[PDB]
């Protein structure tokens, strides 16, 4: 049919195709126009349709495109979303897996990494120029997102602001190519400007651009406090948060057949800029990630293992670690007769205080021309060029010199986790929606009601880098839903690597080795 | 471990 | 291989054993170790009493069946008998009659009486060297073998 | 603790 394409696709149209993917383009088209005349979004953008009949295409897409032209180039760049069906089935990978001495096969739906292949990605590249009529255009990927299969396209919000947000990211892209002048410290290094951070501790979650939870423990809000003279927001309400990281607290069970058996991480789920920021770019990405890298100051970061208030049987609760401990039980921790003095001792008993620090790097979010290259970072035809963009990254922020604490010719960025993040979220009692990374190990301990055996089937099943990926998946899956009654809604995949403990500590010296250093407020014992 | 898959990224 | 040992001809015994092996594998055993520093096997000095014994059936089987697990159960759990027999087939500064007398009377009380023996061996230990470049000489030359249990 | 040898042949 290919060779015949070439010429007969080209004279005459057709209809069909899914069509949810027709409703997501109208409601998109519907959305500019009302962002349009509000004044919200300028008409200088274009939406085109990536569709199944026409591209063989597993999944189908909107996608959303600027173009310039940069120094004589033309360049078109673009974001696509890509659009599963709950309805429609998509072909397996047939996974041969050699299961000790018999080979057996387990078929899966490709997902959306196993869809968005280089040669879909060259496939979008043709379609949109094509349907802009820059035959000869250069195409930058902005990082495409997923607009998932099981809900109300009612949500006008979320769709008009998933389409603003990619008209931004594709700008940013654009400002790239074109050379627009980084951000640095250098704008920030006000005579009259410091900054100041403060760890939030609260039990509430994040969500993301479609409204799906995000799980975290502290969230590191990062200000810039001026002196009290003359100040530009006396002619209106202003606000002084720059960016935001949003950490987890893990815990990873290394038993030594010493140390306290379990080893605590710090797990960027999230990095965000302010509100204020319309841009997302590299140098803002690794200015934000010195947030996490504070929010171990003296032993801030432990006051996520805390028990809290009247709670009757539930998940992140610390008695949990008795399970694991000498106690073989669990701690009576919420009650009025456990202490700071026993609390504290679980800790100096059960957790290492020195945690290691990671991050979940997700090919389809908001960040994810960011995240991709962080992801590349880690290995491939392009390893060192993605470290060199992320270097380069932290020199922009600091003027050069990051190679005076971290050697990057020496030493990888991210060190690859091994095993993969499995993603997605479940209903709580009321319906509400959750992220599945609430069983973790004090989750599953007190799931499995102290049961060692189960715990440790799960705790391996993510562990032992040897087993087969689908078989790991197929097992957590069967563990979620025995842990949780069946209140799994399954969604997504990302790639976790864990920073090299040099680039993150070198990240956060470079920087204050010029400039303000942020101030440690509100220390609160 | 999969990794420079995925095209056009426009950073290097 | 029993001579390779020790005594007037090992250097000859040994030398057929290393040639034996570089005929496998086309030369080169050489190049893992040196057979003059370490000799291809090593005398264990307790040596081996053969023969074979009845069971309730009346077929025949091996009288080495009463290793360190199966004199632990003949005994019942008694160490001390237990450890005399083990004594027995250890301390080889005693020699062998004494320990061949032992080994025979133990056989009657925990074995029976329908007992047979045999002719007798030796036992040595392969020089660690030896086993390292028979292997890695024959992979090392592409005969490559592939484990049929490929997971326990 | 001592070896015997015995009248082998062929390889020597």
């Amino acid at each position: 049919a290919g060779n015949l394409n070439s010429i007969f696709q080209r004279s005459g149209r057709t209809d069909g195709g899914d069509a949810r993917a027709s409703e997501a383009l109208a409601v998109f088209n519907k959305l500019k126009e009302e962002a349009i005349a509000q004044q919200d979004l300028h008409d200088d953008f274009l939406v085109f349709r990536f569709d199944r009949d026409q591209n063989r295409v597993g999944y189908s897409a909107l996608l959303v495109v600027k173009r310039a032209a940069i120094n004589g180039q033309q360049v078109i760049v673009t974001r696509p979303l890509v659009m599963p069906n709950d309805q429609i089935t998509l072909p397996t990978k047939k996974l041969t897996i050699q299961n000790g001495m018999h080979q057996e096969t387990i078929e899966a739906e490709a997902d959306v990494q196993d869809v968005f292949t280089t040669q879909y990605w060259n496939r979008i590249c043709d379609s949109i120029r094509q349907q802009t009529g820059k035959h000869d255009a250069m195409v930058i990927n902005a990082g495409p997102t997923v607009i998932p299969a099981d809900f109300d396209l009612k949500d006008e919000l979320v769709l008009k602001q998933l389409l603003i947000k990619s008209v931004n990211l594709c700008d940013d892209m654009l400002a790239k190519r074109s050379g627009e002048q980084p951000f640095s410290v250098a704008m920030l290094k006000g005579t009259d400007e410091t900054l100041a951070a403060r760890l939030n501790f609260t039990g509430k979650p994040m969500h993301d651009s479609l409204g799906y939870p995000i799980r975290s423990d502290i969230l590191v809000s990062l200000n810039r406090v001026k002196k009290p003279g003359q100040q530009e927001n006396e002619f209106y309400e202003a606000e002084d948060k720059l960016n935001q990281v949003s950490c987890f607290v893990n815990l990873e069970y290394t038993p030594q057949p010493q140390l306290p058996p379990l080893t605590p991480a710090i797990v960027i789920t999230d990095v965000r800029q302010a509100e204020w920021l319309k841009a997302n770019t590299m140098e803002l990405y690794l200015f934000a990630l010195s947030n996490a890298f504070r929010v171990t100051a003296n032993q801030s970061w432990a006051r996520s293992l805390l028990p809290q208030l009247g709670k009757v049987k539930d998940m992140r609760d610390i008695g949990a670690i008795g399970y694991l401990s000498r106690l073989a039980a669990r701690v009576e921790t919420k009650t009025e007769t456990f202490t700071d003095q026993n609390f504290a001792e679980l800790l100096y008993n059960m957790v290492r205080p020195s945690p290691v620090f990671m991050s979940d790097l997700n090919r389809f979010g908001d960040n994810a021309a960011i995240e991709n290259v962080f992801i590349d970072a880690l290995g491939g035809v392009n390893q060192q060029r993605a470290v060199a963009a992320i270097i380069a990254g932290v020199n922009n922020l600091i003027g050069g010199g990051f190679e005076k604490f971290f050697d990057h010719n020496t030493m990888p960025i991210i060190q690859p986790y091994g095993t993969d993040i499995q993603l997605g979220y479940y209903l709580d009692g009321e319906g509400e929606k959750q992220d599945r990374r609430d069983l973790d190990v004090l989750g599953a301990l007190n799931a499995s009601d102290g049961n060692i055996q189960e715990w440790m089937s799960w705790y391996g099943t993510q562990c032992n880098v040897a087993v087969h990926p689908e078989l790991r998946a197929r097992q957590s899956k069967n563990f979620d839903r025995q842990y949780l009654g069946n209140s799994v809604t399954y969604t997504t995949r990302a790639h976790r690597g864990i920073w090299n403990p040099k680039f993150i500590e070198a990240l956060d010296k470079a920087i204050a080795s010029v400039g303000l250093t942020v101030a440690m407020d509100n220390v609160a014992q | 471990p999969q990794f420079g898959v995925g095209q056009g990224s426009g950073f290097y």
